[PDB]
């Protein structure tokens, strides 16, 4: 908030740190091969039970 | 970077190109993966996929030999070695395969017809001579329609080497009936399963 180099330089090392307690984050690997369905295929109530 | 971008890229020194472009852990097993390339080279998931369609993860089996920049890497039964498959062919009025599938395969026990997917093919298809030749219906398909196996749909044995080597067997005649025999495409083929 205030914009002084110290508190700029300590956001940085809060940052960092909430970085590196996050970890990495993963990505969409299901839409690459998840196929187009039918109303009928999406609602068969077959499949379903 | 110029020299880089136009020098030519063959099996004859693919893999000294390869060792010049990339670091010695550098290798294919692990450019294989998607998320190693997008992690190597700071891009996107589906940037890259603007680039390649589909690469079979633990995906289906399904072959699905198609457009130019596809690299399939799949499970083939006489090469210890996951080979991307390229197929470009011009016969009448087709680009990538179009009319269901009418293309070439290397992936059965022996050298033939492609299985591009699983379904056989229900217009009965005539292996006849070279590109637009005429020479009887040699390969005729009838039983067996079998499958789990690239296989042969009644021994389409006029699919050899020859042909699987840019070869000239796109064209074949329409059926309508089991026997009624008329000349509706034909041109060019164009097969590499590569590293």
């Amino acid at each position: 908030r205030e914009l002084t180099r110290d508190a700029l330089n300590e956001a940085k090392m809060w940052y960092v740190r909430t970085l590196e307690l996050l970890g990495d984050e993963p990505e969409d690997y299901g839409s690459q091969q998840w196929a187009a369905p039918s109303l009928s295929g999406a609602a068969s109530q077959t499949v379903q039970a | 970077l110029y020299n880089i971008l136009t020098e030519e890229i063959t099996e004859k020194n693919a893999d000294a190109l390869f060792a010049q472009n990339f670091s010695e852990n550098i290798t294919p097993e692990n450019f294989a993966s998607q998320s190693w390339i997008a992690k190597y080279y700071g891009l996107e998931l589906s940037e890259v996929q603007k680039y390649l369609g589909m690469l079979q993860n633990g995906y289906s089996d399904s072959t699905s030999a198609y457009v130019d920049n596809i690299s399939t890497g799949l499970v083939v039964n006489n090469e210890s070695k996951l080979e991307a498959y390229k197929i470009t062919r011009v016969k009448t009025d087709d680009y990538d395969k179009n009319i269901n599938y009418f293309d070439l395969m290397y992936e059965g026990n022996n050298q033939f017809f492609i299985r591009a997917n699983f379904k056989v093919s229900r217009e009965f298809g005539a292996t006849l001579r070279k590109n637009a030749g005429p020479s009887g219906i040699v390969g005729s398909l009838s039983g067996p329609l079998i499958a789990n196996t690239n296989f042969k749909s009644n021994y389409l044995s006029n699919i050899s080497d020859s042909e699987y080597k840019n070869g000239v067997k796109i064209y074949a005649y329409r059926y309508t009936s089991s026997t009624s025999a008329t000349n509706q495409g034909g041109g060019i083929f164009t097969f590499e399963s590569y590293p």
